[PDB]
């Protein structure tokens, strides 16, 4: 029972550097692709087969694909600690970067390396037997992760179709702007992904800086800090497929329990408890505490107010010591809570799940090892504010026909600009309609 | 804030009414059982007297 | 055959529900109006004494 | 079945409105009676110190 | 010689049946290895009802095991009392219905019914005189309520004379654990009402409140809910397995509890339930057992049975006792609660006595009441169904794998008419 | 900004508590109907006695 | 046959009842483990008056604890003989009484008394032929008077054919525990004189004077006071447990004592009460047990009978004695103290003899008088009430919980007319 992850671009490969660290660390795999003979942590030999397949005599290789156009970060991870871990062909990279342009990364340069990437993924999938689905991690605000990212989404969809698609994009944040021309490659990829990928769980940057400032006190945090808890939420949502528990939820449960309408699929993720070692034992963790922390707005991967929205559905993974009674009591308290509202046509909306294995702490991190940990993925209508702000800033530059000459010279025209504008407007309209 | 406080007060009023009604239901259920017992006893007495 | 017998059962149930609901509503109104009549009799007695 | 549901709903609504209005009226009447009986009790207690 | 065939479906059904084949195997005194290690002989006399002796002395239960992921097969096999289920019965898919009735009733259930029917047919023909089929299956999933209902219809077709006991643990309104549970419950109850001989409805909010009030368990888990359900399910058949004074089989229960064809949705309870701290303060006397039985909070359904009127009821007492006080108590209960009893039936209660009480205890009792207060459990699920279908929520998932509006509209109509036919006698 | 954000929270709170009050009203009505049903049963049994 | 249920309201009542149950267990010869380890069969002939056979000798008392805190409950469990009560009867809230009549009669009463009635009704229906009720409480607190008195009223309304013994520790002016003792005493006697059937009134002032003069104790903690109150409540009803030469049921005592339905407050004492030192010298025969019985300084009430007149007296002797000796004792006492006695009642003394003396002692006696001098306590408490009711002191803690001035005036008028009824006959 395997799930194949694709990492695209700078953000994809950095989140990969964090995740494929966390998974190997949890399964006890040495950074050389082996497992020590003398000491064996408690687990099932089938547990690690969801990620790290075996190649011959005691050799483990991950099921994944890093791909990028630049050679810089890819040969950096090559030079890094994980040298023999990744198969030398699980690392696909061009020689000239897309340089922050959807058109350049999707037509001119995006039409050479995608064939090799797709061939490699196809052979790896055919090696895999029980492919649960495809998970994508990328940044929508860049060139390498956006253009050929959407190209690969389309090509995977036309190749398999029947296998689930779960994306994890990094939208531009409201105020912190890493790049300048970001909204272009954001909206252009939104036009595609709104109807190609099945379920999208969104991420942000300020929405995580604030968390690691308040609950972690790292006043000067960075991507190396954020990516670790990103890996943590990914692991805490795949834990049910990976390990064994009491109330399992496979990769189909998320889509079956959280996507009412085919064109209403956008998820807000949240993780509790985010706490450092200093407060870990000075505070008393419990199911009620962690659930209330998860459902307060300030502990969300996406900078948005759910109090301007109405929750449509939620999925709660739990790890470690979790009795299926305290979770029920806490979620009943949440339903009774006087702040978060529900859309009138969803009486039951809390898909829970439990796993025995508690979270694993990476050494040198800020998160402390804790008995339990939750992970809340919710389909809610408050996300429409994100796209509304995106359009409200997109038109300001689109009207002036500024920064468009790069795309038009590469070959695309303003017709698809207007198409993306109109379709994201329709998406906002659709959220407004479902809010009824 | 005035509106919120007033709505709260109405909420506790309704809760108190609910609890009182439940207490009355319990009392009436007990009286149901007692009355049915008396029915049975007097039926036996009627047969004996006949 | 299933839907025919279901039709017949539906007709019988319709008649039964009509009779039961009408009888119940009539009886409960009669009982509670007798109760309020007793209460107003008590009020009149109190007023006369005062 | 539509006729079924419509008729039963109508009966339920009429029972609802009857019960609610009747309960309100009884509460008002009981309040009046409680005031009256408090008055009578005060009169009863007061006439104890009255001389013959 | 009267054989019971036990069918377990999905994670929930599989765990419930794991506890069942723990309790009943202990009662007949077999070791976890599979070799008889009892002491008495009455427990050996009726091994056949729940076992098939095989060469080498390893008894094996007659229970079919169906699901769509090995993640439940191994969870129910590795656990205690797991190494006695016959490996040949281990029929399983490896896809996973995923809380969907369609995926488990029209495509993957459709392709697995062939093998599961082969297993059940060889099991039926390997025993001489069938007594009945009893299926312990959830109603909120898609591998227990999607494929289980199809298997139920298939068994009805292949043996249209055998009693059927559907231990169906229906969902809960407040205890929300899935978002399409109203769908996967209504669509299965629609097809269960027509082809089930008797339906024992269960729930988990009731089991939690019992494990709070009576057992006073601080941290009740599924290992306790399923244990209690196993106790009830092993108590339902005392006469077919042990001697007594007034026996009662599944046919007897159906005759004395089913006055109309569609009206066979019972509600179940067990006695005596008492905490370990108070095990030695109270008395196991027939008046106390009956007083506990005839309460409203002692039952295993969220419906408060004190709303409607019991059309009929059955009690199975087990222990050396006195039928005189048995009947006196269970007639005084009618004389004192005649309001909660329908008038046009005299002696609404059927009481039966078995001689041998269960292991550990000394005098046990099981309650199976066919009442009209069970309507309130289906009315809420119908309300949820109407609320969700009024906006066509999650409908694309169902209609993308063969489902049409026909099933949904029929389910709405028949839930409404079933609640109406329960409401009629009130 | 602070005042308007607080105002939005207050409005959300007010509408949700109004919904809760309406639910309480419905529950109270249902309890009253059950109550006079039970009173009817009591009076009938008293008449039989 | 005949039996008595017991209730322990509040902390004072709970501790008095705990000592009472220790005394009764000692007299009947049972261990704190619940088993029987006595010597004779005359005690186990009639233990069903206070105990129930649970399972193989583990006798369980027929009493129910009742308060609003867990500390006292934990104390009684941890104390000796506290491991016998049924854990299903440890009913108790959590908020806290606040020594407030409103907080124990209008809010926590309304939130726990349905449950306390449920458990006491379960016990009263488990027992077959009821004889009465027994309750222990104090008339100076909030949950002592509120909880216990509302329970008394409800039980009187529900079983209005059973004799009721309420043992009330009335406040005494010198031992002034709290500030609202007169308020609580007034609001409690207002309901006792109207609903409960007889209260035995006791007071800490006399309970200390007895210990200082007769017992000659040095440091009497509450253990000795509760011991004396126990030894009184144990001998109040012995004709049930043990045979007697002239039996006397509780109803017989009530009908002989209470001449009019509103003069039912009993002032009680016990004999012999001999100091540990002077006991070895003292002589114990009937014409000194009776002398100490009518000794005005042995009365467990700060109301000297020489300040009033006797309406009726009851002397319950225990041990093998001479009935003619007892009768001549009573006759010559009446002729000696004719002045202290009412003219229009010939032979104001009712005498009873039981055949089994208490543990160790060879002869014993208990005195229960209905003297009209008991009006002194009510007069004093009414004076203390009106000292505060003129200025509405400490009254908002009841006004805010919802009691007007009308019921306060009602209760004070009730006390005044009760004092008038005692004084008029004298
Ligand atoms: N939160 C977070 N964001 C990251 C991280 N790494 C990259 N990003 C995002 O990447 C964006 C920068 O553009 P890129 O995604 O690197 O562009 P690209 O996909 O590499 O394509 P090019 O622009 O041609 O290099 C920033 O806005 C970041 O939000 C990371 O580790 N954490
Ligand atoms: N009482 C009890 N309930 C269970 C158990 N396992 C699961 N459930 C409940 O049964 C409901 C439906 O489970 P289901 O989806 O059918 O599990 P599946 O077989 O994997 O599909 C869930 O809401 C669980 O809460 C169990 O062992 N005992
Ligand atoms: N005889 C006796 N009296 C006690 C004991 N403990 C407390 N008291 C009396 O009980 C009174 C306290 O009243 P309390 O029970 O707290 O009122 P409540 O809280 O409403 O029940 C004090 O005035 C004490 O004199 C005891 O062990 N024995
Ligand atoms: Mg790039």
């Amino acid at each position: 029972r395997e799930v194949i992850s694709i990492h695209i671009g700078q953000a994809g490969i950095q989140v990969g550097n964090a995740c494929w660290e966390l998974y190997c660390l949890e399964h006890g795999i040495q950074p050389d692709g082996q497992m020590p003979s003398d000491k064996t942590i408690g687990g099932g030999d089938d547990a690690f087969n969801t990620f790290f397949s075996e190649t011959g005599a005691g050799k483990h290789v991950p099921r994944c694909i890093f791909l990028d156009l630049e050679p810089t970060v890819v040969d950096e991870v090559r030079t890094g600690t994980y040298r023999q871990l990744f198969h030398p062909e699980q690392l696909i990279s061009g020689k000239e970067d897309a340089a922050n342009n959807f058109a350049r990364g999707h037509y001119t340069i995006g039409k050479e390396i995608v064939d090799l990437a797709l061939d490699r993924i196809r052979k790896l999938a055919d090696n895999c037997t029980g492919l649960q689905g495809f998970l994508v991690f990328n940044a929508v605000g860049g060139g390498t992760g956006s253009g050929l990212g959407s190209l690969l989404l389309e090509r995977l969809s036309v190749d398999y179709g029947k296998k689930s698609k779960l994306g994890f994009t990094v939208y531009p944040s409201p105020q912190v702007s890493t790049a300048v021309v970001e909204p272009y490659n954001s909206v252009l990829s939104t036009h595609s992904l709104l109807e190609h990928t099945d379920v999208a769980v969104m991420l942000d940057n300020e929405a995580i800086y604030d968390i690691c400032r308040r609950s972690l006190d790292i006043e000067r945090p960075t991507y190396t800090n954020l990516n670790r808890l990103i890996a943590q939420v990914i692991s805490s949502l795949t834990a049910s497929l990976r390990f064994d528990g009491a109330l399992n939820v496979d990769i189909t449960e998320f889509q079956t329990n959280l996507v009412p309408y085919p064109r209403i699929h956008f998820m807000l993720s949240s993780y509790a408890p985010i706490i450092s070692a200093e407060k870990a034992y000075h505070e008393q963790l419990s199911v009620a505490e962690i659930t209330n922390a998860a459902f307060e707005p300030a502990s969300m991967m996406v900078k948005c107010d759910p109090r301007h929205g109405k929750y449509m559905a939620c999925c709660l993974m739990y790890r470690g010591d979790v009795v299926p009674k305290d979770v029920n009591a806490s979620v009943a308290t949440i339903k009774t809570k006087r702040t978060i509202q529900f859309v009138d046509w969803c009486p039951t909306g809390f898909k829970c799940g439990i796993n025995y294995q508690p979270p694993t702490v990476v050494p040198g991190g800020d998160l402390a090892k804790v008995q339990r940990a939750v992970c809340m993925i919710s389909n809610s209508t408050a996300i429409g504010e994100i796209f509304s702000r995106l359009d409200h800033k997109f038109d300001l530059m689109y009207a002036k026909r500024a920064f468009v000459h790069w795309y038009v010279g590469e070959g695309m025209e303003e017709g698809e600009f207007s198409e993306a504008r109109e379709d994201l407007a329709a998406l906002e309209k659709d959220f407004e309609e479902v809010g009824a | 804030f005035q509106k919120k406080r007033r709505l709260e007060q109405q909420l506790e009023g309704q809760g108190k009414a609910i609890k009182g009604l439940t207490s009355a239901m319990g009392r009436l259920h007990v009286d149901l059982t007692r009355v049915n017992g008396l029915i049975a006893a007097n039926s036996a007495a009627r047969q004996a007297l006949a | 055959k299933r839907i025919t017998e279901q039709f017949k059962d539906l007709q019988s149930k319709f008649r039964h529900f009509e009779l039961v609901d009408t009888k119940k509503y009539k009886e409960v109104w009669g009982m509670k109006e007798a109760d309020v009549a007793a209460l107003v009799r008590q009020l009149l007695q109190a007023d006369k004494v005062l | 079945k539509s006729s079924m549901d419509a008729f039963r709903a109508g009966q339920a609504e009429r029972l609802k409105q009857l019960s609610l209005a009747s309960s309100g009226a009884m509460e008002t009447l009981r309040g009046k009676l409680a005031v009256a009986e408090n008055v009578l009790k005060l009169a009863e207690l007061a006439r104890k110190y009255e001389t013959e | 010689m009267r054989e019971i065939v036990h069918i377990q479906g999905g994670q929930c059904g599989n765990q419930i049946g794991a506890k069942f084949w723990e309790v009943v195997s202990d009662e007949h005194g077999i070791d976890p290895t599979g070799t008889y290690h009892g002491d008495s002989d009455l427990q050996l006399e009726r091994i056949n009802v729940y076992f098939n002796e095989a060469t080498g002395g390893r008894y094996v239960p007659r229970a079919i095991l169906m699901d769509l992921e090995p993640g439940t097969m191994d969870s129910v096999r590795s656990g205690p009392y797991g190494q006695i289920f016959r490996p040949d019965n281990f029929v399983f898919g490896q896809t996973g219905a995923g809380n969907n009735w369609a995926k488990g009733h029209y495509t993957e259930g459709a392709e697995l019914i062939d093998s599961v029917l082969d297993v059940v047919r060889k099991e039926a023909e390997s025993c001489d005189c069938l007594q009945g089929f009893q299926v312990c299956h959830s109603l909120g999933g898609g591998t227990g309520s999607g494929m289980g209902t199809l298997l139920i219809s298939k068994i009805r077709e292949e043996y249209p004379d055998r009693m059927m006991l559907t231990f169906s643990v229906v969902p809960s309104p407040k205890v929300s654990d899935t978002v399409v549970e109203p769908y996967n419950a209504t669509l299965s109850v629609h097809q269960l009402v027509e082809n089930a001989d008797e339906c024992m409805v269960l729930d988990n909010e009731a089991l939690y409140d019992i494990c709070f009030r009576t057992l006073k368990l601080t941290t009740p888990t599924f290992g306790d809910l399923n244990h209690l359900i196993s106790a009830v399910m092993s108590g339902i058949t005392c006469c077919l397995r042990f001697p007594g004074q007034l026996n009662a089989d599944l046919r007897k229960l159906a005759v004395n509890l089913i006055p109309f064809p569609r009206l066979h949705f019972f509600m179940v309870g067990f006695t005596p339930l008492t905490s370990r701290g108070s095990q030695q303060y109270r008395a196991l006397t027939v008046p106390e057992l009956t007083q506990q039985m005839w309460d409203a909070k002692n039952m295993m359904c969220a419906a408060d049975p004190r709303h409607g009127r019991y059309l009929t009821a059955s009690a199975l007492f087990r222990g050396r006792m006195s039928t005189k006080e048995v009947d006196e108590q269970m007639l005084n209960v009618q004389n004192k609660n005649s309001s909660y009893f329908v008038e046009w039936i005299p002696n609404n209660v059927k009481s039966s006595v078995c001689d041998i009480p269960p292991k550990g205890l000394k005098m046990s009792a099981t309650f199976i009441g066919n009442s009209t207060a069970i309507q309130e459990m289906f009315k809420r699920v119908s309300e949820q169904f109407t609320a969700m279908f009024r906006r066509k929520a999650f409908l694309h998932w169902y209609t993308g794998e063969g489902m049409d509006e026909m099933e949904f509209t029929e389910a709405e109509s028949n839930m409404n008419d079933l609640v109406s036919e329960y409401q009629q006698y009130q | 900004a602070k005042l308007d954000e607080t105002i939005s929270t207050l409005k959300l709170e007010n509408d949700m508590v109004s919904r809760q009050v309406k639910g309480s009203v419905e529950a109270r009505e249902k309890a009253l109907v059950d109550h006079d049903v039970l009173a009817l049963e009591v009076k009938r049994l008293r008449d039989i006695l």
